[PDB]
């Protein structure tokens, strides 16, 4: 199939002659099976049923189940006649470390462009051209860590040379629930591609279980520090309220302007195939 | 205690 | 006014007029079952805003709708009450009437005083002129229809029934009907919750599948 | 948990108050979470909640999913069963084919000791000591086949020259079963220790995710054998119920008489920690 | 016997169970207008095999099963009347019953001599006893499959009543209480006649079609 | 449950939160001093759908929402019951607590053994714990809005009182805390009448101009 | 005054043992962090002090026994 059928919405699905019956309390939907390809669910509320289960395992598609953190936590495995995206892991496994060095290059240097850029728009010309040094000078293997380095200056600039990421206030709970949602998305797409994400970008910490979304999602951090920046005198409460408005808002791609999913997907898609491809091209992203 | 409970047709 | 029983995850409410379908006939005919036996079995509960428990006194059940005696001693005598209220509204209308009952009570006073017998009596009211025209609702002709709406109607006037539940009763009327009788529940502010064991098209409805999941549907 | 549900009945599954809710018709009923070891869904007609499921795969129970047939279609496989496992698929990947080749050498040693036991128990002394014998010739890179040679004149000697692996009988039926359930079992204990269940310890060239939780379910098949050959005139039907009862009885390890759950996990956690250790310590496990 | 209505063509004949579908919401209700208002209204009509138009107190109409009471006056008559009558049958035990009723009435009396106080008393009579005794039709019904159960017993002992009717009962059955209801009213021969809105698969039905056209079905 | 007054053509109805905006000083004063008053003065009129007239005793009237007490003996009664039917729906921690209890009372019971008197007692249950425990509302620290949310919270634990009414208390309230009251009500299904003299921006409310005409107003 | 006495005695009797009065302030530590537990899981804001073994024989009402068949008992 091609469609991916994803379920945010708390709904009950079905089987009946060789059709997907999904029913919400809005509208009802039928969807052939030869159409849909992945199945996700991205709330607990959603009921299914085991026939419907045995008609998927047939179907052969990859059913996805999530926490209410809508972090992905387990997978529909088949006994037989098993998922692509199980034969697509190897190749994970298979991950040179040169390609592996240039994506996570590129990822940095994508972040603190971001960065840069921003600190432009808010008028900090020192600081903005203080980062985008750094960005010109960042190397592989990371001698420099100027990545580290641009981190001060980003958030000394955004809420003032007292700030920093260690102290415990609201602004840094609020950027830790932000870096929560964007992980939640990135790591909902690795596992969309299949790719295991205990396998990392980064080679020296193995810490996180996460490390290859939190490694994809950090060219897309910058537009949380913005709101987290307007907002930051508003309590914890209200902070989040509007860091749950980002994914209705919509933002500019590359190539048009489009809601920050089908960015993700499409960020997350060129990444892997590009990791297995062995650098045909590498997804850019600027805000 | 029982280890194997079945909820259905006892076979 | 939630009603629960252990098919549901959670209790649903029942707010002006709702449709209930349960698609599963041995669900439905045990959950009738609980309805008419609702004293002596505890697991249908209906409970209202303050969680308290209302008796099967407070609950009204109406199955066969044309069998049903909408004339009582309650309903009439409120209704009565109602049409002297009326009467009462219009100052006109009760001096008119006013004068009328007194001409008619001079002619009987002058008749009681051409008896030879000492005669005492004291008046003759409205709603003493109500009860000797016996004003009362008229079940004989009425269609099914026009009975359910009489009952939609004379709901208000019991005073002990809380909620008013039909089983199987939108079988007999046309979609058309069945909007009426929504639109005029929403009127009321009563609280009627209909059983039916096939989903009517059209309408707002809470549907119970056979694998006892419960959707709201919009037709 | 210490407890297999098997559920064959329609009727709908909750989740409330850490207590699994079955809800029929007829009777509704609670089971507590704790005592739960394996779900099993036996037909199509079972309603469940995905937070249900969400409860499940945080108990860390299996779940498993069979057919129309009621044979065993697909499981639930949880994506993260503990943090040790993105620190545990490092030394997977640092694995050595000596350790690999080593330890399941020995595993297999194991098996065809303990069918050299069933057939000495079972009373055949040429046969017995034929693959007594085979187990002595046992090497490394297996070039002599004595394992396959041992499996076909264990199932021809057992249930006749006639008889094949390669048949349809109820007898194949059933070995194919218990070896899905007890695969179905080791594979979840290999979720559990997190190492990759693809990656095999006797062929690199094999690409199975069934391959690793069968390397270490070879010892155990035995166990399936003597009630498949004691049972092999009873129906089907009475086949499996008599498979089912394994997982009530109990059998002897060496250290005491356990539970074949206990057996399997204690078993599964010597073997990760000797690959990790490089062979310290090789569990055997005798009938 | 048979029932006839402007809509049919041909008056159709209701003998042991007969299933009756209505396609028309409006001449459903029109219909079940007319069992009811049956005595005022002369447009439904029902031809015994005798061909003689029959009173409404001989038409049985039972729409709600757990609504309809067992115990009545008239039926805890009938049933008491026809025990006494089963009682008068038999010379011996009645008299048997007439010494204990005179022990038990001399028993009394003697008491009442004892007492202080003047007491004037009349007779005890079998009637009476059983009235005592509180004799009737057993109330308890576990589910609506039993009562209409009783329902066809109580009918089949009813000798005026010569149809019963429901009004969409039909529909808190399952397909097998269905079979299991239809055979017991050809064991009982009882004239029993079903309107439903909707058809029912798998039993023997009339189909009444919005064209007013009647059609036998399986 | 619908209130009428002079000044309107038809009595309103409150279903869940309703705010009523009166552009009126004197309209509005006069009609706060027939909400206190209530019981003295026939003007102001509420009655339920069954057009029966509430007591002022059923009127709950709240002006000052920090002075309000909110512990009472009945709330705190009805919600140490609440606790124990928390407590009674897991079999679990109903049994671990079973089983503490058991132990304190061998310990008190050796001690009274141990004494030289005759010494009987009968039991120590969970309500005597709550009590013991002294469970209560805290109001020292909220802020208002916590005990406007608060207050909506134990009506539900009063039994008596038909309708919670709040007097120009909208005014400490955002924005949004204001679509969080509203929404919370809708959940709770109480029925809340608020009286603003000056109309809310982006909530429904119910306006009276100073011509006295009543209308609907989105925002 | 009686039960004050007696319960005053009785508290004094398990002030006399320090290890069985710490092994009650653990119980009660027990329960007070469960049904404070349950405290936490309700919406409504709730407010505690605490729990004392005065309490818990008041709450146990401990007294003499009132079982009198006989004048002379
Ligand atoms: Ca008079
Ligand atoms: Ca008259
Ligand atoms: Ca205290
Ligand atoms: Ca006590």
């Amino acid at each position: 199939g091609w469609r991916t059928v994803v379920v945010n919405i708390h709904s009950k699905l079905s089987y009946k002659n060789n059709h997907l019956i999904f029913r919400n309390s809005y509208k009802t939907e039928m969807i052939h099976l030869s159409e849909i390809d992945i199945l996700l669910l991205e709330t607990t509320d959603i009921v299914l049923t085991t026939m419907l289960v045995k008609r998927l395992v047939d179907e052969n598609i990859l059913v996805i189940f999530c926490d209410d953190k809508r972090l992905p936590t387990a997978f529909l495995t088949p006994y037989y006649a098993r998922h692509d995206s199980s034969l697509q892991i190897a190749r994970q496994i298979a991950w040179k470390e040169n390609v592996k060095c240039e994506v996570w290059t590129a990822i940095i240097a994508q972040k603190i462009l971001n960065q840069s850029y921003y600190l432009g728009e808010c008028s900090f010309f020192e600081k903005s051209q203080s980062i985008m040094e750094l960005y010109h000078g960042l190397e592989r293997f990371d001698p420099s860590n100027r990545e580290g380095h641009s981190a001060r200056i980003y958030f000394n600039t955004l809420f003032g040379n007292d700030f920093t990421r260690e102290s415990d206030n609201d602004i840094n709970a609020a950027l830790d629930y932000g870096y929560t949602l964007l992980l939640s998305m990135f790591a909902r797409e690795v596992v969309v591609c299949g790719c295991m994400t205990q396998i990392g970008l980064k080679h020296a910490n193995q810490f996180n279980q996460f490390n290859l979304a939190s490694d994809i999602m950090e060219p897309f951090r910058p537009i949380i520090d913005r709101i987290v920046y307007q907002n930051r005198h508003n309590n914890f409460v209200k902070i989040k309220k509007e860091l749950f408005s980002i994914f209705s808002e919509t933002y500019l791609y590359n190539g048009k302007e489009m809601y920050l999913s089908n960015i993700v997907s499409d960020y997350t898609k060129k990444v892997i195939k590009a990791l297995n491809q062995l650098g045909e091209e590498i997804p850019e992203f600027r805000i | 205690e029982e280890r194997l409970v079945f909820l259905g047709d006892n076979y | 006014m939630k009603i629960n029983f252990s098919l549901l995850d959670e209790p649903m409410e029942v707010n002006l007029g709702t449709v209930l379908v349960i698609e599963d006939v041995s669900v439905f005919a045990q959950l009738v079952k609980e309805f008419y036996q609702y004293d002596e079995q505890s697991n249908l509960t209906i409970f209202d805003s303050k969680i308290r428990s209302i008796r099967s006194s407070e609950l009204l059940l109406i199955t066969d709708i044309l069998g049903y005696d909408i004339n009582t001693s309650q309903v009439l005598k409120l209704l009565h009450t109602d049409i002297v209220s009326q009467l009462n509204d219009k100052p006109e209308v009760r001096s008119e009437i006013d004068s009328l009952v007194s001409l008619i009570t001079d002619i009987i006073m002058a008749e009681c005083i051409e008896n030879e017998l000492d005669i005492e009596y004291d008046e003759i009211t409205l709603l003493e002129l109500i009860k000797a025209l016996g004003v009362r609702i008229e079940t004989k002709s009425c269609t099914v229809f026009e009975k359910i709406f009489e009952i939609l109607q004379i709901f208000k006037y019991l005073v002990k029934k809380r909620i008013l539940v039909f089983v199987n009763s939108l079988s007999y009327f046309s979609k058309d009907e069945i909007y009426q009788i929504l639109e005029y529940t929403k009127l009321s502010q009563a609280d009627v919750l209909f059983l039916e064991p096939r989903q009517i098209e059209g309408i707002q409805q809470f549907i119970l599948d056979k694998d006892y999941i419960l959707m709201p549907y919009n037709n």
